């Protein structure tokens, strides 16, 4: 996998050249914003269970067919499996936030996922809705102004939304 | 690629768990060191040529036999010196990647892995490059942590060649 | 799914051998018990509502806080009581499946697996359902083996909730 | 895998409803006929070696090309493999008879079998002939009136023929 | 297929290494023995019929019950004798393949593997074939190494039948 | 795998017949030429490292794009991997020479290789050039008249060239 710095290094290595000033400024900028990234990972991580649960209730209330007998979330073992998936996606998302790159998310988690759900009969569009529900829950939790030193964090939240959106587009 | 950040994630991923506080503390530590390491990489990058060209000669001056001894793996021919200068840049470029990525990962993946086989196969003397490195460790005019961090990857490169 | 018949077959299949006499004796044993177990399932099935509805109240009468305490995981709202009655049917239906299939397999696969995570995640009190079950164990007016077999899956359901 | 009872339970669960009277009567009927099922499994099982052997001689005498040098049953290791396959099919068939459902047979044995023989060059139509030969041998053995309490067993023998026919159609 | 040459290669291949001197010496040894083994195979091949037909009778003369005892696995019927003569050729052909390939590999792959199951299933008496083999070991009029090598695969065939 | 003798045996077995005089003469001929085969294997094997190295320098000097940053042989781990492949091919070739049959080469090494390089982005046509470079190096080494008893070895060298050519055609 790669993190923000590693990706820039890999892009430069393939051209056999040293980093440019714009790349240095860009990596240095990420470092200066480091604390915010750590706060978002820490906040989303500490609330993981709440984000999944609330998103689950939201999804099923919006799509009652899934919990009807014979639907993909009926029975406790399938529901447990669905709640688990949501947690897996979230976990890998926090991974990409801490790294500042989506490689770990793509390589370990999104790659092939679409096919996996199609083979099981699990509706991908519905997984996307759950992923979108968690994005909004996670973002509101991470960008909450309470108990944190006031400052701009709008760039990070867009980056975080990107990862979730990117996860939803891999299964929609 | 190995970086303090990726190792942390690999550790939590192998246990199917979310990141821990200690791992988060490790990334913070990495960010704090990023400052001096980055300016080191910028400095080195700004004094490529003077370092590269200066490194080239520092090895012809200690291994003059490579100056005219017939053999494609030698700097006897101009292309031989071209190859050689090319390799020097490769080393310098790698150390800056390490400073940038906060670890040896870049240098391990792109240069260290297969190093011995490569030198054995093409008959290249590790000492040639080691002289290059000793010249850069004492030329980069870096001081404080910036110099501290650079020298770290420099020595590291020396080890692997020994 | 687990049933006395399937276990027997799994046992011989894992050894690439044809069915043995003991396994055949086990299926015969299952058939002999099928009689009382089946009539138990029919009885319970014929007294669904009186049991389900009766089970619902037996839990509001012991946990009245679930009658109006605001919270989606509560029977405060009519939909909350809908969900609740739905779950009760699920339990009753499962025990009849066990009686029908000669074992717990049905209940293990469709209800027990993931039970704890499900109750934890949606904040449901295991005791609610356990009260339901204690009401059914003492209401199904079953006697002889029919009652014996039913109570077996009932208690089994209680365990898993504890 | 599923047995007769399990399948009915699975069909009812998917509709979120309790068994109907017709389903109860049907399962109770199978139980009342239990002894016959046990006799068929026991009889086919005790004669497994004879059924395979006689069916093998029959098949090869009918299709002499298979035992010609260069045919798929030439050499003792291929013949041993062919006799083994016939025994595998039979074994799984007895499995389905004891269960009153073909799931174990389908899932463990028939699934993908067609492809497996095509990849090996083994003629599927010929495997079917062997499977058909065993059906007739097995059925005559299971429905023999000697040494057993006289009674109707015609429903069971049709069920058993179905499984064999179903195995032959998966490779023909 | 197993041959002195293939074993050597398998040994080096399992260790991802190039062939060794000892392995090379083993192939040389195989070539030196190839001379007498090859002429043995040619001789046997030139006296197929006299050996095959002669082998057939040498077994009816010691197991006459197979001459008319009703049963498809018997030489009572002409086709039964056809099958039997067919099998005899198979054995003779295999031993010549062994002599040709410098080892038992040919006979192990095409005839030995599954031998017991085949004889058990079709009810064939191993002794029938063993009598055949004892007749060939004492009829091939081979001498020197040629005979030595042949008898080796002959006895080997006897073992597997016992 | 098969060697010269085994292949002839397999071809005869499939026809259920004993070897013909032409086959006997052919196998006996190979034996009479045995020493030469052993000399070629021994000579190519003892120089394996030199053949690979010289062929590598040749290939890269002829195709400088491969060693440019971002090319498939850039970086020491990819170069080490490329030198390794060349050694693997060579090793299996010596295997086929010792056996007098290309089965081991095909079965263990060439089978699927084309697909493997396509999936990695490694240019097959370039692997062929390296394989061709080794053929010429190996052949000159094996057919060198110095330090060996003079004799015709022209049949063997054609056989050896065939194997290399056959390896190059499997990835071109
Ligand atoms: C944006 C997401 C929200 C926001 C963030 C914000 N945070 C800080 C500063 C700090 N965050 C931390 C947190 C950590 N440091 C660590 O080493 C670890 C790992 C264990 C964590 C979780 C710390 C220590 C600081 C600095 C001290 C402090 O609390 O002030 C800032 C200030 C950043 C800066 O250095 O300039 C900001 C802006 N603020 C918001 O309003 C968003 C809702
Ligand atoms: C139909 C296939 C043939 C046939 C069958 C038939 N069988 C019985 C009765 C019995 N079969 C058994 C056999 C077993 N019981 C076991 O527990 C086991 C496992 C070890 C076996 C193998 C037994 C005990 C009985 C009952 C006692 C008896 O032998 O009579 C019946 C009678 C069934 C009934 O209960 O009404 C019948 C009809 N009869 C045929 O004519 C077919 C050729
Ligand atoms: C053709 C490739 C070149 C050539 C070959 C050639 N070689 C020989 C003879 C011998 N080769 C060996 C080598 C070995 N014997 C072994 O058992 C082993 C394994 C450890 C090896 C490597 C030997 C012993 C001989 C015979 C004795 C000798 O050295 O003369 C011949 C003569 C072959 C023959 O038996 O008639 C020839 C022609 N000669 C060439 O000019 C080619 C360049
Ligand atoms: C009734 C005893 C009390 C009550 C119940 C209540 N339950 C839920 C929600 C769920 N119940 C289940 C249970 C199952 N699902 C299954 O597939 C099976 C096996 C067949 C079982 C046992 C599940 C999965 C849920 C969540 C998904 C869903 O809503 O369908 C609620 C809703 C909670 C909410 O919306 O947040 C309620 C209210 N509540 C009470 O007060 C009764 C005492
Ligand atoms: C929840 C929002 C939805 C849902 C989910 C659901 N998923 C499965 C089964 C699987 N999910 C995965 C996914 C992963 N496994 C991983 O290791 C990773 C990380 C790389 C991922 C993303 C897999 C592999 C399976 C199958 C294997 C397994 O069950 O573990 C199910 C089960 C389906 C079944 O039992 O047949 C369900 C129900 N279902 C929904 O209705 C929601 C829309
Ligand atoms: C002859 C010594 C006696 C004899 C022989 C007899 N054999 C068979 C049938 C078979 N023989 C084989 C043997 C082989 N098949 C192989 O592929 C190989 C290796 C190349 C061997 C050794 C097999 C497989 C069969 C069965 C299949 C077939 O019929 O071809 C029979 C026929 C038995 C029958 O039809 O039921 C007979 C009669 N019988 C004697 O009395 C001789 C003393
Ligand atoms: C016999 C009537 C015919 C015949 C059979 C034949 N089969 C094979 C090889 C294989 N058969 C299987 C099938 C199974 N394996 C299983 O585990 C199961 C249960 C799930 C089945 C159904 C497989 C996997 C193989 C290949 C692997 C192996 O050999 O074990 C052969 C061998 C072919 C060969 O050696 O290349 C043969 C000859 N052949 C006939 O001519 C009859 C028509
Ligand atoms: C300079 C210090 C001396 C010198 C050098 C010289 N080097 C080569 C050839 C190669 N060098 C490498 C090294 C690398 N390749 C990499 O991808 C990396 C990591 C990014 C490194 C460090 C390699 C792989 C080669 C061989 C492939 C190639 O030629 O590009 C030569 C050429 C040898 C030849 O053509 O045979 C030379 C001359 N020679 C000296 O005398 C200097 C003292
Ligand atoms: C060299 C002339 C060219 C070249 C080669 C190159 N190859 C790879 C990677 C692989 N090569 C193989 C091939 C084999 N593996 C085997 O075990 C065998 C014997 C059966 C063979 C033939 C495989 C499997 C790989 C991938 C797995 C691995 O790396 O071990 C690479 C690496 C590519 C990468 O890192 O992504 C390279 C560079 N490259 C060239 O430019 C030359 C033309």
């Amino acid at each position: 996998m790669l993190d923000a710095f590693a990706k820039v290094v890999a892009q430069a290595d393939a051209r056999g050249e040293f980093l440019t000033n714009a790349q240095f400024d860009a990596l240095s900028n990420l470092v200066k914003e480091g604390n915010k990234r750590l706060d978002a990972v820490n906040r989303i991580t500490s609330n993981a269970s709440t984000i999944v649960a609330n998103a689950a209730r939201a999804l099923f209330a919006e799509q009652p067919q899934l919990i009807q007998p014979g639907g993909n979330a009926y029975t406790n073992r399938r529901m447990a499996a669905c709640l688990r998936d949501m947690e897996i996606i979230l976990r890998y998302v926090t991974y990409a936030i801490l790294a500042g790159d989506s490689s770990v998310l793509d390589d370990r988690c999104l790659n092939g996922l679409r096919e996996t759900y199609q083979a099981l009969g699990t509706p991908g569009s519905s997984v996307a809705v759950a992923i979108q529900k968690m994005k909004d829950a996670a973002i509101a939790i991470a960008n909450d102004p309470n108990g944190i030193t006031p400052g701009d964090c709008s760039a990070l939240m867009s980056e975080i939304a990107g990862y979730f959106d990117r996860a939803a587009a891999a299964v929609a | 690629m190995k970086t303090p950040i990726t190792e942390a994630i690999a550790a939590a991923d192998t246990q199917g768990r979310f990141l821990s506080n200690t791992e988060l503390q490790a990334v913070d530590g990495r960010f704090k060191r990023a400052v001096a390491s980055m300016e080191a990489a910028r400095a080195l990058t700004n004094n490529a040529q003077s370092l590269i060209d200066g490194a080239a000669q520092a090895v012809y001056q200690k291994f003059p036999y490579t100056t005219t001894m017939q053999g494609s793996q030698y700097a006897s021919t101009p292309e031989g010196k071209a190859k050689c200068a090319r390799d020097i840049g490769y080393y310098l470029r790698m150390i800056t990647y390490c400073l940038v990525a906060g670890g040896t990962g870049p240098m391990d993946e792109y240069l260290i892995a297969g190093l011995s086989e490569i030198n054995s196969t093409f008959d290249l003397s590790p000492s040639w490059y080691i002289e290059a490195l000793k010249y850069i460790k004492a030329n980069h005019g870096l001081t404080g942590q910036a110099a501290v961090e650079a020298n770290a990857y420099i020595d590291y490169a020396i080890n692997a060649l020994s």
